[PDB]
């Protein structure tokens, strides 16, 4: 039980750690006008298609 | 018969390797079908 | 300068298609068919990524066909109903010279030859923003703003 709040609680800080990497990687081109994203940047940080 | 009986559609024979070697023929060709299609995908993507 | 060339669908207002360099090209979403019959019987091609279609053009007509160009700088273009113009990465008209039924024109720079495709739009009165398809260097593109429909 204690090994399993460990386990399934450092899956959840690494989703926390990659959710936190994600929004300091694409808040620079979000806060950018006139849609400026690169093609492979959008692939990698899953941004549904395009950049749009 | 003293023996069991055989697995019949199992346990075919050593050559019988045909099944494998026109498996890993035409499995292959799927595969690399589907691999064209992925990489011709991933650039009309590209192509947004 | 009405130095230009376009055939209609089904013989009513039903969109448009355009003789550019040496192919016809037309929108995939209009409905019936060309109405002038040396076109119409042509085999065409289509895609759904451009909402777009095209064939080529008979030898004999060729020479009537427009001409074409790559580039879009910032300013002021010419269509059948005016008033259009390339800012800020978009094509834009105001309102009155764009709705359903208008589909399918030719936009033509300053020195004549054809730019873009009008396809739709996404209406406001002073700048609507288009649908359009266009070349860049020498590979076909479709260009669509937010919440723009088809005409």
């Amino acid at each position: 039980s204690v090994a399993s709040f460990v386990l399934l609680s450092m899956v959840g800080v690494a989703v926390g750690m990659c959710m936190c990497a994600r929004r300091r990687c694409i808040t620079p081109y979000e806060l950018t006008p006139g849609a400026t994203v690169p093609f492979l940047l959008s692939l990698i940080c899953c941004i549904r298609t395009a950049k749009a | 018969a003293s023996h069991t009986t055989l697995g019949v559609q199992d346990i075919s024979v050593t050559a019988m390797s045909w099944v494998q070697k026109i498996t890993g023929g035409v499995g292959l060709v799927v595969a690399v079908a589907a691999l064209i299609l992925i990489v011709v995908l991933c650039v009309s993507f590209s192509r947004h | 300068n009405d130095c230009i060339f376009e055939v209609k669908h089904e013989g009513k207002v039903t969109g448009y298609a355009c003789l550019v360099g040496d192919k016809v090209m037309k929108p995939a979403h209009v409905k019936g068919t060309i109405d002038n019959a040396d076109l119409a019987k042509l085999a065409f091609k289509r895609s759904s990524k451009y909402d777009l279609e095209c064939a080529q053009i008979p030898v004999h007509m060729k020479s009537d066909a427009s001409k074409f160009t790559h580039e879009k700088p910032e300013g002021y273009y010419n269509w059948h109903h005016g008033a259009v113009q390339y800012s800020g990465g978009r094509f834009t008209i105001p309102t009155g010279a764009g709705k359903p039924g208008d589909s399918g024109r030719p936009i033509f720079d300053n020195k004549g030859r054809v730019v873009a495709i009008v396809l739709g739009g996404a209406n406001e009165g002073a700048r609507t923003a288009l649908s359009v398809v266009t070349w860049n260097k020498d590979i076909v593109t479709k260009i669509t703003p937010e919440g723009a429909e088809e005409w």
